[PDB]
RNA sequence: ACCGAACGCCGGGUUAAGGCGCCCGAUGCCGACGCUCAUCAGACCCCAGAAAAGGUGUUGGUUGAUAUAGACAGCAGGACGGUGGCCAUGGAAGUCGGAAUCCGCUAAGGAGUGUGUAACAACUCACCUGCCGAAUCAACUAGCCCUGAAAAUGGAUGGCGCU
RNA sequence: CGUUCAUAGCGACGUCGCUUUUUGAUCCUUCGAUGUCGGCUCUUCCUAUCAUUGUGAAGCAGAAUUCACCAAGCGUUGGAU
RNA sequence: GCGAAGCUACCAUCUGUGGGAUUAUGACUGAACGCCUCUAAGUCAGAAUCCCGCCCAGGCGGAACGAUACGGCAGCGCCGCGGAGCCUCGGUUGGCCUCGGAUAGCCGGUCCCCCGCGGGGUCCGGUGCGGAGUGCCCUUCGUCCUGGGAAACGGGGCGCGGCCGGAGAGGCGGCCGCCCCCUCGCCCGUCACGCACGCCGUUCGUGGGGAACCUGGCGCUAAACCAUUCGUAGACGACCUGCU
């Protein structure tokens, strides 16, 4: 028969496999749309969500109940040091896909970088990329290094550039810079990879991608809790006090006859640690680190023109789990996915 | 049952000159060419005469159906050459009980903005289809006028402009608001 | 030893048909630009049907379902499959001779492409019928890789052109020097035009 | 833009049926799909005959629609029609493909011998008219 | 449990009933004549699915008509007088209804098809012309197709598919 | 019937159907036992559509509204006995 | 009592998207049916539908790039050319390509005109049951001798160096220098080659695919796992990190 009383289903099934994401560093999953005109730029950058803080400002939407009211708000920062781009790397468009082509890598590229290529540091040798190096000083190698672009500039589609993070200057324990595709978006394929051929072994700093006041999408992996029950997991009603066999379960699986359980019906598995993919973060900030000039700049952080104190965004006693924030920072509204030190896309 | 052949003329006149690429008529005279692939109808479009004075349009075999796509070529290859020749002018006439029908063509004859209709603050953008114009008319009041040579293109966009102007969830035996096509006409008679 | 067939302007079960029996006696078969083989009956019609095919998965784990591939070259593969019994070894043997493809790629760009007139539109549907290209309705139904399949192929017809242009000046070439020759190979030719050629 | 037409008094090639490979003089048409079709000269009898299998030519002898054999095998005399026919390039590569088909074995191989050579002298001849297209145009 | 056919072990030949795109042995015949297109096509004893009633979808039949004495459609012109005709008054002068139901002028208009009126009025619907110019219309009937035609896990002309 | 008007909406006298969310018929399956009602929880499916999308209809002036289509995407609630 | 950290609540706070095909419907042109008609052939608008996008997962599915075991016994990667020796089998000339049309096509040549030796155009001339034809084309299939003709500078040495084109899954060609050697196709003369005595798996792709073994030349010099650690993780594994 039929149920009685409708409800909602408990969950979305378009997120499922509920199972602990197979990545940690948070995959773009599609840059956006090049066009020709607009010059070329990077698409995206990589962070580290230190914590978060009240911020207050004036509002100015004619129309609420808030105009030109002062509100406080959520945000978080995330420590976003210059990244560098190490590699470039073609992609061909194909019936099939959108194959990758044709990568090249700079001469030279840092320990922080070269980590990667290792599961253990310790024991190894540290022989990554020695033989290929060679290739930048002589006359052979660097000629078959102009063929290698000149076919990309001939032949592929996409170009992005790879980048890596300057773990070194985090407060973070790891040394292990991640790296990354960033996808360049702007004009002809000889400009954009021109562009990129120039920026190799070179610093980008966040600045240069995102602007102030600009929504993007935070993509990064969730905080992760481990198995969990149907409950906490799914958000199904907890059964009631007398119920023999436990009661933060699912009373009835399936109805008896396509007599399997579904993928629809609520089971316990992974909570958390999934990939995740929010959009719509506002920018409300983009703060320059530290430097020196004789002394040190440490106000300009959490510095405003009507505060115009002398604070970083470093709370009292350190961002919790974490450090001090010495670099630049992006301060997005609200909360992002995942947890203090993930590294955040 | 089948029929062992049926056919039609079109005396195309002097003024005008048509060819035809297999099964394409082309039209060209006064106004600019004016091309028509009857690829889709399986005919057998003998252009003949010195001075190439007419088009005739043979169908062998033909079941009903088939017969009857006959005469409409023949029709559409008329249509062509009045367009050529003469030219096609949808008159379209606003008419309102109340709320004046405001209209402004903006890039030539191409768009078309329909202020306040029944009051509607939303404003009614209406491209043309590409080789029509519109235009305002003057002498007579509320009134459009689409020239063009393609029948076809002028219509639809006359209808299009029709149809933007629709009231909705009210009762259009009362509520007789928008533009509507008043005449189809010629650009120049002879 | 292989047939490559240009699945263009064929009919989708038909030509099928033909490929499977083939593909059972042991020949390798290749069949190419699928996305311009075409079923009878009006496209409408085939999305629907193909809308049905979509419809269909199993309930409680749509994941083990009826693998609704999207790809033209997949349909054609899928019902290459119908019509062989894969289930058995013999069946999923001859399978692996068959060779799709999205378009038209490397291997059988440059290769005298067969047709099989038995499955050819022209030939087996009335004129005054309608018809779907497959390409349309994969697109529909959930192919990606249109546009992209399209205009690589562009570029085959292009370099196509200019092999065939380079081909049709050697024929030229070949009639005249026959013309230059003629009365020193006229004791030839001759006989091979009392037996039957040149004529 | 149809150049043959059934006719009465049209010569049709008979692509296959009994009468493969003979000419006939189509007398009339009987219906949609079937005609009333001589032979005369031919050797091939007043008899009806199916659309189907008479592909047809560019001739066209001139007697009335319901001849009386006599009259259809006099126009054919007349426009010699069976000369005609054999000096067709259509009737040659008929013969062609015969004499083909005809071929011995021992033939065959002198075929074979002669192509062999007579390829090669043109494509001596090819190759130099490259070799010459080459300078004129450098 | 139907249809064929009834069994020792085998070689060759042939059959029945059913078959012969491919799964699958056989049409890989230049097989023949039609009909038919379905945004729910159809596709074979038992059998596993539909009806009444519709359809200018098409294809056949049957019977009547029409008509160069000038048609058929299409637009154009008139549509009256005896007459508030009789019954009905609640008002029916053609027009809620009902018995009537003829004559004049007629070229021709019904004691009137509707629309509308308290009731009229007004509008509307034959006979003939002009442009026009040869064929055209009605009622039945039956074949395929469609409408009629709604159920629950995803789904079954056996499947793929087939025009 | 609906001022009038058969068919906006209705529909007698008659008649043809579909459906198995009613109940009957029935007794094929199970009596070396398929846990016998509700409610609770959870999923999914159907459409014969209450609502929402886009639409045709009216005895739709607007407002409210019935009648019908495409349509099962999303919903369809808290309590007294 | 009050409570850091942590978990955590519409009991706090943040984020939640764009296309395409079209359905019903309304239409355009427009015949059938001298008029009329959204429909027949053709064209349009069109939606909580449908399919895709974003989003999640990522195939007994692929990619590009890195590093590739100095050694104390090592062991391998290329290159070219040799000897045996298991195993796995199929095969038993090639075809190196226009696009497409079908109530139409194919090729020439432009005298003439436009565009970037080509492309487009018109005009003319040829074919068109397709001979510039897959009914096709290419290729030959015994070996050698010498001693004439027709044809003749062609072929080779896994001959050697340069310049190209090819990215869809390139995997293949092409064109240019120099060294040495030869006289091959077509007709004939002129002999000879175990002629194994009528009889089967012959004839090739083939130096085939895989595995173990003997030679030269030039190159190489590891990560992974465990243990240890971490807590962005965790039932256990797994994951994320650290360590001259
Ligand atoms: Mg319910
Ligand atoms: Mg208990
Ligand atoms: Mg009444
Ligand atoms: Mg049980
Ligand atoms: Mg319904
Ligand atoms: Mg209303
Ligand atoms: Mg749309
Ligand atoms: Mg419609
Ligand atoms: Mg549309």
């Amino acid at each position: 028969s039929h149920r009685k009383f409708s409800a909602p289903r408990h969950g979305s099934l378009g997120f499922l496999p509920r199972k602990r994401s197979s990545r940690h560093r948070g995959k773009v999953k599609s840059f956006p749309k090049d066009d020709p005109s607009k010059p070329v730029h990077l698409t995206a950058f990589l962070g580290y969500k230190a914590g978060m803080t009240h911020i207050v400002r004036e509002v100015d939407r004619p129309g609420s109940k808030v105009n030109k009211k002062e509100v406080v708000e959520a945000v978080t920062i995330v420590e976003t040091p210059p990244m560098v781009v190490v590699g470039i790397v073609g992609y061909v468009e194909t019936p099939r896909g959108l194959r990758t082509f044709k990568t090249v890598f700079a001469e030279h590229i840092s320990d922080e970088c070269k980590r990667r290529f290792y599961k253990n540091w310790h024991k190894s040798k540290k022989k990554a990329f020695t033989k290929y190096c060679k290739k930048w000083q002589d006359d052979a190698g660097k000629r078959q290094l102009d063929k290698d672009f000149s076919s990309m500039k001939k032949y592929c589609q996409v170009i992005r550039v790879l980048a890596h993070t300057q773990m070194r200057l985090l407060p973070l324990r790891q040394k292990k810079a991640h790296l990354m595709e960033i996808q360049v978006n702007g004009g002809t394929v000889a400009e954009k990879l021109d562009w990129a051929r120039e920026r190799l072994e070179q610093q980008v700093p966040v600045s240069q991608v995102f602007g102030q006041d600009e929504m993007i999408d935070v993509i990064g992996v969730t905080k992760g809790k481990g198995y969990k029950g149907v409950t906490s997991r799914w958000h199904t009603k907890k059964l009631p006090r007398k119920t023999h066999r436990g009661l933060r379960k699912v009373a009835c699986i399936g109805a008896w006859h396509p007599a399997r359980v579904a993928f629809s019906v609520a089971r316990a598995g992974q909570k958390g640690y999934h990939h995740r993919t929010e959009i719509n973060k506002k920018i409300y900030k983009i703060g320059q680190g530290y430097l020196i000039k004789d002394g040190k700049l440490i106000k300009n952080n959490a510095s405003t023109d009507y505060d115009l104190s002398d604070k970083s965004i470093n709370p009292l006693g350190g961002f919790v789990h974490y450090g001090e924030v010495t670099n630049d920072f992006v301060m997005l509204k609200g909360c992002v996915v995942g947890t203090k030190k993930r590294v955040l896309t | 049952m089948k029929t062992i052949l049926s056919n039609q003329t079109v005396d195309i006149p002097e003024n005008v000159d048509i060819s035809l690429k297999g099964r394409t008529v082309i039209v060209k005279g006064p106004r600019g060419t004016l091309r028509r692939d009857f690829n889709h109808i399986n005919v057998e479009l003998s252009l003949l005469g010195k001075k190439k004075k007419r088009l005739r349009v043979d169908k062998w075999w033909g079941n009903r159906k088939e017969l009857a796509t006959v005469r409409t070529i023949c029709s559409h290859v008329q249509n062509m050459i009045k367009g050529v020749t003469l030219g096609f002018r949808y008159k379209m006439r606003s008419v309102y009980a109340h709320f004046p029908i405001n209209v402004v063509i903006q890039e030539n004859g191409s768009l078309v903005e329909i202020r306040n209709f029944l009051g509607e603050k939303y404003i009614r953008r209406v491209r043309m289809r590409p080789g029509v114009a519109c235009s305002v008319s003057q002498a007579q009041k509320d009134e459009l006028v689409l020239e063009g040579n393609d029948i076809e293109l002028v219509s639809n966009s006359a209808a299009l402009i029709q149809q933007a102007t629709t009231v909705k969830n009210k009762d259009i035996r009362k509520f007789l608001d928008g533009i509507y096509v008043s005449e189809k006409g010629t650009v120049q008679q002879a | 030893q292989v047939l490559v067939l240009d699945g263009r302007g064929h009919l989708l079960g038909r030509l099928a048909a033909i490929v499977a029996k083939q593909v059972l006696l042991g020949r390798k078969v290749v069949v190419v630009r699928c996305e311009g083989i075409n079923i009878s009956g009006n496209f409408y019609r085939n999305k629907l049907k193909y809308l049905a095919f979509l419809r269909k998965r199993m309930n409680t784990n749509p994941s083990r379902g009826p693998y609704h591939f999207r790809a033209p070259s997949r349909i054609f593969w899928r019902t290459v499959r119908g019509m062989l019994p894969h289930k058995t070894k013999r069946g999923q043997a001859a399978l692996d001779r068959l060779k799709v493809f999205d378009g038209i790629p490397p291997p059988y760009d440059k290769k005298k492409r067969m047709v099989v007139p038995a499955a050819l539109k022209v030939v087996r549907l009335k004129p005054t019928r309608k018809f779907a290209y497959l390409g349309r309705l994969a697109h529909e139904v959930g192919w990606k890789y249109q546009a992209v399949t399209a205009t690589l192929e562009e570029k085959r017809k292009e370099k196509a052109k200019i092999h065939y242009r380079k081909k049709k000046q050697l024929m030229r070439l070949r009639k005249q020097a026959e013309k230059n020759v003629e009365k020193k190979i006229d004791r030839f030719t001759e006989v091979l035009k009392t037996h039957g050629f040149l004529v | 833009v149809f150049r043959r037409f059934v006719e009465v008094g049209r010569v049709a090639y008979v692509s296959f049926g009994p009468h493969a490979g003979k000419l006939v003089a189509i007398v009339d048409v009987i219906d949609q799909n079937r005609a009333l079709v001589d032979g005369p000269c031919t050797r091939v009898r007043r008899q009806a005959m199916p659309f189907k299998c008479m592909q047809l030519t560019d001739f066209i002898l001139k007697f009335p629609h319901s001849a009386r054999q006599k009259y259809v095998r006099k126009a054919w005399e007349k426009a010699d029609i069976n000369t005609k026919w054999a000096a067709t390039r259509w009737a040659k590569k008929i013969e062609a493909r015969e004499r083909k088909a005809k071929m011995t074995d021992f033939d065959r191989y002198k075929v074979m011998k002669a192509k062999k050579m007579r390829n090669r002298i043109i494509k001596n001849e090819v190759k130099k008219l490259q070799r010459a297209a080459l300078l004129k145009a450098s």
